[PDB]
């Protein structure tokens, strides 16, 4: 609900756990990471700019 | 000669005035136009003056494009009277044509000096760093001026130079604490700008007709330049200007067509540099202004339809679709100014004068506002940049763009739940590719359901870097010659490189199966780069052991590879809806995407009676008439989709 993820602002995680993705989900990670910083057309391609082959007379 | 036509460039009058000022200032901004003698002659004065200190220190020149890095480095290697690479080198993503103990001046790109911060934080090899084309505002340039700002108090011996236009150069001065702006003007000759009378029904048919009425009804000497959007528009134009030239015969005048785009042979790149013969008219086709710059510079005509193809950020997913947009009013005026270098040129504009004034943006937006930023944030967190808002770069990204690049590095498992950079995140920095290509190579060597197929995933990833240049003709004719029944576009690229390897990398193999041999030598070079980087990480040994445990059979290998690309590209999964293929995600509903007819999955619907697949994994999205999936991948089972990335597809499926 109201969570703050702090960063390493100055030995490893080999694998992320499926338990770890159920505690802090993907959508919660987008909001709570920024809390450490304090955040809280179609061009058919055949037309031109304005829009709405042999040049030999034979 | 070449030693006397360099004196007529506008920087030689400003030679000693500018060398005295770089000795005084730390950061200096050189203001002018594109290719006014600077970035070709001005790095040559710094070497001869002695800023390198007898080859101990180097000079890095930062071009924005891949094409502009190699061509300008080859042009200076002519002027320096060195071979290339020995004393004047360059550095592409996958090409490093330098020697370490002799290279004094080197012309790299914006992404490859930004990558240089990993192995050396203070950039101790370099005495002068010049950023070129800073007014283009590419993402790897906008970050690289922010990171160089942070290391200015710690190294006073570095000297920084910024080349930009005469409009953005004050904002770079405000950024570097009232930086002095030096001005190098060019010889501005008047260009007579023409507009059409109506909105044009086609900008290619109007651009081919425009070249003919300049060629027939105008006299020599004047060379034509045409700005086209992509390489598929250039080669469609070069062949069609070769067909209509053949019906004319020897009646009109000589026409040398000289295209400029990436991945080009050396016999076409030497046609860039050498001057035209008399009674000859060179027609140059290109995309950006900085590659059209020449030292002799005989061109006097410019045709512009005013379009740039650029990577627009997708609002539904985290990625960047490739989209074609009208370019900006400041960018059109850079194109019209190309004709007025030596004499009074002319500029033909396909758009009318009304749409020039009332339908174009007055100044181009920066790239950093609408991008992925997944490779960006992981790069900054590896350098110690903890706070992403307070990082002092000049135009800052929006928060919905920035929170999506954080939660996409969490699905990949490159960021910890506590926000630290994990060992996989320290691994994605090592590979010279996108961090989602580094997840596929990690899954193929380490995953409990997917290990064994790194050797097949170093192949397909190397084939996806050079997709549009692989084949001659159509692909539906070349695919039936290598393997009669493929279903997905990734396994077809695995089959092409293996059969080419089984024929001992034969030139005669590629011509039989309708495949360009010059492309496959670059794919073989990308693979040698991605395999050498997997040795230092240790994914080679983790897959040699995982192959001795289980010797896999070919019925399972195409299912291992499909799973290895789900875990690397989980947002690019498209579900067959009632209307059509539709983008599947929790953010937005969908985009109603169709399949590009160049892909092999479109062929299996028309040529074959097979039912459409339920899940399709793409590598690239693009919008011309509607949204088109390229580089397909067939996922026939929902169980492969949840069991690889369950953090997305548990609620969706």
């Amino acid at each position: 609900k109201k969570l703050v993820i702090k960063l390493s602002e100055n030995p490893l995680v080999e694998y992320v756990t499926e338990k770890e993705y159920n505690e802090v989900p993907v959508e919660e990670f987008g909001d709570a990471l920024l809390r450490g910083m304090g955040w809280e057309q179609i061009h058919p391609d055949g037309l031109g700019i304005g829009a709405k082959f042999m040049p030999v007379v034979k | 000669t070449i030693q006397e036509a360099r004196k007529l460039l506008p920087v030689h009058q400003y030679k000693d005035e500018l060398l005295q000022e770089i000795k005084k200032n730390q950061v200096l901004i050189i203001m002018g136009e594109t290719g006014s003698g600077k970035t070709t002659q001005l790095p040559q004065y710094l070497v001869e003056d002695g800023f390198t200190d007898q080859g101990k220190l180097q000079i890095a020149i930062t071009q924005p494009r891949r094409v502009a890095a190699t061509s300008v480095a080859a042009r200076v290697a002519d002027e320096m009277n060195v071979v290339l690479g020995k004393e004047v080198g360059y550095q592409i993503r996958f090409e490093d044509k330098t020697t370490p103990n002799k290279t004094v001046l080197k012309y790299m790109t914006d992404g490859m000096l930004l990558r240089e911060f990993l192995t050396d934080s203070k950039l101790s090899k370099y005495s002068c760093i010049m950023i070129d084309e800073a007014h283009e505002r590419t993402l790897a340039t906008d970050i690289l001026i922010g990171l160089l700002k942070d290391i200015l108090p710690q190294r006073p011996t570095l000297k920084l130079l910024i080349s930009s236009a005469t409009m953005n150069a004050k904002k770079f001065s405000e950024f570097f604490d009232n930086c002095p702006i030096f001005n190098v003007p060019g010889r501005r000759y008047p260009v007579d700008i023409h507009y059409t009378l109506q909105p044009e029904a086609n900008y290619i048919h109007a651009a081919i007709t425009t070249i003919f009425q300049i060629h027939t009804t105008q006299s020599l000497p004047g060379d034509i330049l045409v700005f086209l959007t992509g390489q598929e528009e250039i080669e469609r134009t070069k062949t069609k200007l070769e067909e209509i030239m053949s019906k004319l015969g020897s009646r009109t005048k000589q026409m040398i067509i000289t295209p400029i785009y990436a991945n080009l042979p050396q016999e076409q790149q030497l046609k860039i540099f050498q001057p035209t013969p008399e009674n000859c008219r060179k027609v140059v086709l290109a995309t950006n202004i900085a590659e059209t710059s020449l030292t002799i510079d005989g061109i006097r005509y410019v045709i512009d339809p005013g379009f740039v193809k650029e990577n627009s950020y997708v609002p539904s997913t985290g990625m960047t679709q490739l989209l074609t947009v009208p370019c900006s009013r400041a960018s059109v005026d850079q194109r019209a100014g190309r004709a007025g270098r030596v004499g009074p040129g002319k500029c033909f504009r396909i758009f009318t004068k009304w749409s020039y004034l009332h339908e174009l943006e007055l100044m181009p937006k920066p790239e950093i506002t609408r991008t992925n930023l997944s490779n960006t944030v992981l790069l900054l967190l590896s350098l110690g940049v903890t706070d992403l808002i307070k990082f002092p770069l000049m135009d800052k990204p929006s928060i919905p763009t920035l929170r999506k690049s954080l939660e996409n590095l969490y699905i990949l498992g490159a960021l910890n739940s506590k926000g630290t950079i994990t060992r996989l995140g320290k691994m994605m920095c090592e590979f010279p590719c996108e961090p989602e290509f580094a997840k596929v190579l990690y899954t193929a060597a380490t995953h409990e359901q997917c290990q064994g197929v790194l050797e097949e995933c170093l192949t397909i990833v190397s084939m996806l870097h050079e997709t549009p240049s692989l084949f001659i003709g159509q692909k539906r004719d070349a695919a039936a010659s290598v393997l009669s029944e493929v279903e997905s576009d990734h396994i077809l690229y695995l089959e092409i490189f293996n059969q080419w390897r089984n024929s001992k990398f034969s030139r005669s193999w590629c011509q039989d199966h309708k495949i360009q041999f010059k492309t496959m030598l670059r794919v073989r070079n990308i693979r040698n780069q991605l395999f050498r980087c997997s040795e230092k990480v240790g994914l080679v040994e983790k897959n040699d052991q995982a192959r001795m445990k289980i010797g896999n059979i070919a019925g399972y290998i195409n299912a291992r590879i499909t799973r290895c690309f789900i875990s690397g590209f989980p947002m690019n999964i498209v579900q067959l809806g009632p209307t059509g293929y539709q983008t599947m995600g929790r953010s937005s509903g969908g985009l109603n995407v169709s399949v590009h007819p160049t892909s092999i999955l479109f062929v299996n619907h028309k040529e074959k009676a097979q039912r459409p697949s339920k899940y399709v994994l793409y590598q690239q999205l693009m919008l011309t008439s509607k949204e088109f999936i390229r580089d397909c991948l067939v996922i026939p089972k929902e169980e492969w989709l949840i069991d690889m990335v369950p953090q997305i597809f548990k609620d969706l499926i």
